[PDB]
């Protein structure tokens, strides 16, 4: 249902968005602990569609 | 009496008493174009 | 009506002193230097104190030309088409006082 | 008789959804809806640009 | 006729421009909303005749 | 001909805000004032204390949300105010938030201040503690801690702000934003769901067509404007029930 096509990869057990919630001004390699805050919106997201 | 008249919000018309050309963006404003004010005035009554 | 014609032949301008030369010092030939500048600068005026003016000398000369033409009883048209141009000098006179 | 009853239909249709007229010219204004945001400027609906 | 030339040059040169079909169009102004401002197309006269 | 040219624009415009609108439901909440809180007593907490933020604060975040809510003015406390005026203050705008004019706020009013954290509007930081009836003693002029209050912790509706026990965990887990990140988020949920559209769909996104980044939509609302220019409060007898 998660499925590949919404961009929520759930291969490492939580949900993973790639390019939603970034942070600025880090180094280029510190943005994966994000990717599971916005992996919780398009879940949310999906629901809610 | 006035080229642009506002209203009051005790409901009488307030005229400006100015001669202004009119411009649309006084449209949206509180101003309102003075011919069509439809109140009769002493003396112009054929402009009415 | 002689001398009421003679007041058409008033100037419509104001008495400006030559603020700029005597700051710069330049050689004038009185004790208080003021030109005549024939009309005065209309900003921001929907109908135009200067162009009115012509309107006021027409409407004086459309009554001297007039009691002329009923004097010598020439035609209602000969006199129309006068009384046309003179009014046709009025709308050339709204172009040009801006 | 031909052009009054297309005015009373096309009145009613979807998207033509405001007043258009009060009667009185002497009175009547488009009632001025905007779009507020305490974090931002307002944007207007009836607005000449 | 002669003496209307002064009347019929002011008829016709008025008449000239509006364009049809923007009598189609207008029509459909009079129940529309309005979301830009419409303003008048510029009669420059000068009520001398 | 015109039912399905009328279907087909609702159709598109009611699925054109829709990554607009999902990302301002979870940030709804996310503004935030910078308070102060100073402490009254013996041995207290960093956050135990009356709660004081400033009047260029308060007209910026806060006033502005109060004439959107339909609530009166909060009240102008001078030092004479018994609690149970400022009781009538809570009760009436239903947050704790009472302005400041003149006078010394005597000690009963301070307990009240302590107990329920009425967010008490300064017109500035200059000489704050002789602005209160320090009987205890205890109150500094250097005894804060600035920390900030979110909208939201102080607001709560059931359609304005977003504020359950699920969204006020994710705000915690999201990093620092900014109006360039909102902007790419919406921008990637563009990307993710392409939304469904006719023949005739298509010819209207293509015809507006591109515009869609400028306006913010935090808190946004559907108000009246005088001709003045000024934001009017909601009236039940002149707008629509859907724009309240």
């Amino acid at each position: 249902f998660f499925d590949t096509a919404t961009g929520i990869d759930l291969t490492k057990g939580i949900p993973l968005v790639q390019d939603l919630l970034v942070p600025i001004g880090v180094t280029a390699g510190a943005e994966q602990s994000a990717e599971y805050v916005s992996g919780l919106l398009m879940v949310l997201f999906k629901v809610m569609t | 009496r006035g080229a642009t008249y506002t209203i009051n919000a005790a409901g009488e018309f307030e005229f400006s008493g100015r001669n202004e050309k009119w411009d649309q963006s006084l449209y949206l404003s509180e101003h309102f174009p003075a011919l069509f004010s439809d109140v009769p005035l002493a003396g112009a009554n054929t402009i009415i | 009506t002689i001398i009421a014609i003679m007041r058409l032949f008033t100037p419509q301008g104001f008495l400006r002193t030559d603020d700029l030369a005597i700051a710069a010092n330049f050689p004038r030939a009185s004790r208080n230097p003021q030109t005549y500048i024939p009309y005065t600068n209309q900003r921001g005026t929907v109908t135009n104190e200067f162009a009115s003016r012509f309107r006021t000398i027409v409407a004086t000369l459309a009554n001297v030309v007039n009691e002329r033409a009923v004097q010598d009883d020439m035609q209602k048209a000969t006199r129309s088409c006068t009384k046309q141009w003179l009014r046709h000098l009025e709308t050339q006179f709204d172009n040009i006082a801006v | 008789d031909h052009l009054s009853v297309v005015y009373a239909t096309m009145s009613n249709f979807m998207l033509n959804f405001t007043n258009n007229f009060s009667g009185n010219h002497a009175t009547f204004k488009p009632d001025q809806y905007v779009i507020t945001s305490p974090e931002g400027s307002y944007k207007p609906i009836i607005e000449r640009q | 006729n002669q003496s209307a030339a002064r009347l019929v040059s002011a008829v016709k040169a008025r008449a000239s421009e509006a364009d049809i079909s923007s009598i189609h169009l207008a029509i459909a102004r009079e129940v529309s909303p309005m979301f830009n401002v419409h303003e008048l197309k510029k009669i420059a006269e000068s009520f001398e005749d | 001909t015109t039912l399905s040219q009328s279907l087909s624009v609702a159709q598109v415009l009611s699925k054109l805000t829709l990554p607009d609108a999902f990302i301002n439901m979870i940030l709804s909440g996310g503004d935030s004032v910078v308070m102060r809180t100073y402490q009254t007593e013996a041995d207290d907490d960093l956050d135990e204390g009356i709660r004081m933020t400033t009047y260029d604060q308060y007209l910026s975040h806060i006033r502005e949300r109060l004439h959107i809510t339909n609530v009166p003015d909060p009240i102008y406390i001078t030092g004479a105010s018994t609690p149970d005026q400022i009781a009538a203050s809570v009760q009436a705008t239903h947050v704790a938030v009472v302005l400041y004019q003149s006078g010394v706020i005597n000690g009963s009013a301070s307990t009240y201040l302590r107990e329920n954290e009425v967010l008490v509007v300064m017109p500035d930081y200059y000489d704050v503690v002789s602005r209160f009836a320090n009987a205890n003693l205890q109150m500094n002029n250097n005894r804060y801690h600035e920390s900030v209050l979110e909208i939201a912790d102080i607001f709560d509706q059931a359609d304005f702000i977003q504020t359950s026990d699920a969204v006020r965990q994710l705000r915690a887990l999201m990093p620092t934003l900014s109006t360039s990140q909102i902007r790419h988020a919406i921008e990637r949920i563009a990307q993710i769901t392409d939304v469904d559209s006719t023949d005739y769909g298509k010819l209207t996104l293509r015809f507006l067509g591109t515009l869609t980044r400028s306006l913010k939509m935090q808190n946004a609302q559907i108000r009246r404007i005088r001709p003045d220019g000024t934001v009017l409060r909601y009236d039940d007898q002149i707008d629509i029930e859907a724009f309240r």
